[PDB]
């Protein structure tokens, strides 16, 4: 997965993005945050040593 | 109680038919009386004090 | 399109929702703890809140019976008409069943005999004792004619027997109760034609297509038991393994057609018959109920305040047009609009004279305090503020004292969850102090006073002792008379009743009664 | 006064009965401090701001 970095309000935060692409994360995130009135700030792939 | 009834017995006490619940001063407190007031439901005999 | 910006949207325009519809609406990568906890922080940061089928009834009734097609004035006659063939069809179906007459007879046997009185028997027939003493006389003749033609002329009589029977209007208890009889005596025929059936289907390997060609019409006799067996089929020979069973539980089945007198075959299609009548009875009934719904609650609407809900109400005032639709008769002419409004208002108002009230009160005293509430009216501004509280009653027709409790006890409780000053968590029943409680205090004088008692009575003598505890309940269970003391005591009578005042003389002076003296406070 | 207007306009009234002063009510009066009495006892109602 994806967590992508959104800020809006008073605060900020981190929420899970699914997706196969960082860049697919990215419109992944956008689309489904943008139009509230949220900004995306940053998106980051997750990492995870295993 | 059969206690009670013993003690009535041997006593020779009548037990009231009437529970004592007069306006006593408070605990604590001493004054002195400079006033009293009586209020008579209309139809009720005045007492001789009122 | 957007999942994210439609819950936000929702939550914005209307602004204010609830924890349920945003989790009804989220993201498709959103199910867990903290991808929701903080969306919640996300969202309570701007349009700030957190906490078809409308649910509440009073629609969905309302809807409901909103389908219903309002009847005609002709249409009315068409249901009313059905409702008369339904009915009295049972009622034939009941005159035409023997044990039926007979219970009556019998019952009125019991009348005459002081076992019992006429208003558990009968409301009347088509109307005096003396009337009724003869017209019953009619009935029993009537049956004493049919019941020597059980030889073909028969068909004849029992018209008329039908005819007397039907003259009668039974209390309708005992009309249910012979119903019952009858379908109870159908399920006993179903009982052993059953355990006859699986003894040949359903184990002795046999179709039902042959098992039913020599069953109907007989089922008593041999002729399709002991005259089949013997036929050579393949359902056949197997018959031999449970032909006992079989033939042993038929002395029933035809003991039936002696109990009711009539053959099998008569009784289910006469039971057949009187459910048939029921059926399309009830089956009018019900749409002459669900056209006038509306009635109901017209009639409700005027009742809403008065201490019942309004579903409740119409609920009520919904029986009440069903015992209109069951008193009915259209023959009358009777408007059935004007007629049922009676009914349904009277549900209500009896109804609301009861169940409203957390102290229930019977009805006379619900009307004895309107009367009181309606004089208290006209005499308010009469007397310049209100009138006097012994100033009521004089127009009434009862001796006035009654003011006071009528007065008393018509206030309802007040809820003892009802905030009181500071407006605090501090309740009415917070403040509710418990008076049948023992306190401590007193709860441990008993025990010394318990004590105490027990070593003033260790210093008397061991028959003092004995004897002053038996006149009492001290230590021990119910306390006894003092014949009985004597009675444990071998010497009896005035001899104990000394020992007592012997005993409280001794333990009357100040050095063995001081110790409890003090208990005198 | 209650008027009872004659039925079909213009209106005049069949009659209107102007019945004495009738009473609703009794209200509290201020003191001369500026103050009421509830029951026996002064009361004061504080100016509101909105």
């Amino acid at each position: 997965k994806f967590w992508a970095t959104v800020e809006s309000s008073e605060h900020s935060f981190e929420v899970p993005i699914y997706a196969e692409t960082l860049d697919e994360a990215l419109e992944l995130a956008e689309w489904q945050y943008v139009p509230a009135g949220f900004e995306v700030t940053r998106v980051r792939p997750c990492v995870a040593p295993k | 109680t059969p206690e009670e009834k013993l003690l009535r017995a041997i006593f020779g006490e009548k037990a009231s038919d009437v529970k004592d619940s007069s306006l006593r001063v408070p605990n604590g407190v001493s004054g002195t009386v400079i006033d009293v007031q009586v209020f008579t439901r209309d139809g009720v005999e005045k007492d001789k004090r009122a | 399109q957007s999942q994210l910006k439609l819950l936000v949207t929702r939550g914005k325009e209307q602004g204010y929702l609830t924890y349920a519809e945003v989790n009804d609406h989220l993201p498709e990568d959103i199910v867990d703890s903290d991808q929701i906890e903080d969306i919640i922080q996300m969202i309570n940061d701007m349009g700030i809140q957190v906490m078809g089928r409308t649910t509440d009834p009073v629609r969905m009734y309302m809807r409901e019976m909103g389908t219903v097609e309002l009847l005609t004035r002709e249409g009315e006659i068409d249901i009313a008409k059905r409702i008369e063939d339904g009915i009295n069809q049972v009622q034939c179906s009941v005159a035409e069943y023997p044990e039926a007459i007979t219970y009556l007879l019998e019952q009125y046997d019991r009348v005459e005999a002081e076992e019992a009185r006429l208003s558990d028997l009968i409301t009347g027939f088509v109307d005096d004792p003396e009337l009724a003493r003869e017209k019953f006389a009619e009935l029993r003749a009537q049956y004493v004619v049919t019941r020597d033609t059980i030889k073909a002329t028969a068909q004849e009589e029992i018209l008329k027997l039908s005819e007397v029977f039907k003259q009668f209007r039974l209390v309708p208890k005992q009309f249910d109760y012979l119903v019952n009889s009858m379908r109870v005596m159908m399920d006993r025929v179903r009982t052993q034609e059953r355990l006859i059936m699986k003894l040949c289907v359903e184990q002795c390997k046999m179709p039902k297509k042959n098992f039913i060609t020599l069953f109907t019409g007989n089922e008593t006799s041999d002729t399709w038991f002991n005259a089949a067996i013997a036929m050579n089929k393949p359902w056949s020979e197997k018959l031999h393994d449970v032909s006992e069973e079989v033939h042993r539980a038929l002395q029933k089945l035809q003991q039936i057609e002696e109990e009711t007198g009539l053959t099998i075959e008569q009784v289910k299609d006469i039971n057949r018959r009187m459910s048939i009548g029921e059926a399309k009875a009830r089956r009018a009934k019900k749409e002459m109920v669900e056209a006038n719904l509306r009635l109901v609650i017209s009639i409700a609407k005027k009742y809403t305040n008065r201490g019942l809900q309004f579903l409740d109400l119409i609920q009520e005032g919904n029986i009440g047009l069903m015992k209109a639709v069951d008193k009915f008769e259209y023959r009358r002419g009777y408007k059935f609009s004007t007629y049922a409004t009676w009914w349904i208002r009277q549900a209500i108002t009896r109804s609301i004279a009861d169940q409203a009230r957390t102290i229930r009160i019977p009805v006379h005293m619900i009307e004895t305090i309107n009367k009181l509430n309606r004089i208290s009216r006209q005499m308010l501004q009469e007397m310049g503020r209100e009138p006097t509280p012994e100033e009521l009653a004089e127009r009434m027709l009862m001796p006035e004292d009654k003011i006071r409790k009528v007065l008393k006890i018509a206030k309802e409780p007040i809820s003892m969850e009802t905030p009181i000053g500071d407006d605090e968590d501090s309740h009415l029943g917070d403040f509710i102090e418990d008076t049948t409680l023992e306190l401590p205090l007193d709860s441990a004088t008993t025990e010394s006073l318990r004590a105490a008692t027990h070593d003033v009575l260790a210093g008397l003598t061991a028959r003092e002792a004995k004897v002053l505890r038996m006149r009492f309940g001290i230590d021990m269970n119910t306390d006894y008379t003092l014949e009985e003391v004597g009675k444990q005591f071998d010497v009896t009578r005035e001899r104990i009743r000394q020992i007592e005042a012997k005993a409280l003389r001794k333990l009357r002076h100040p050095s063995r009664s001081e110790v409890l003296r003090s208990f005198l406070d | 006064r209650l008027v009872i207007y004659e039925r079909e306009a213009p209106e005049g009234t069949v009659k209107d009965i102007k019945e004495q002063e009738v009473y609703m009510g009794e209200i509290p009066l201020m003191t001369d401090n500026g103050t009421f009495v509830i029951n026996g006892t002064e009361r004061v109602i504080v100016s509101q701001l909105h």
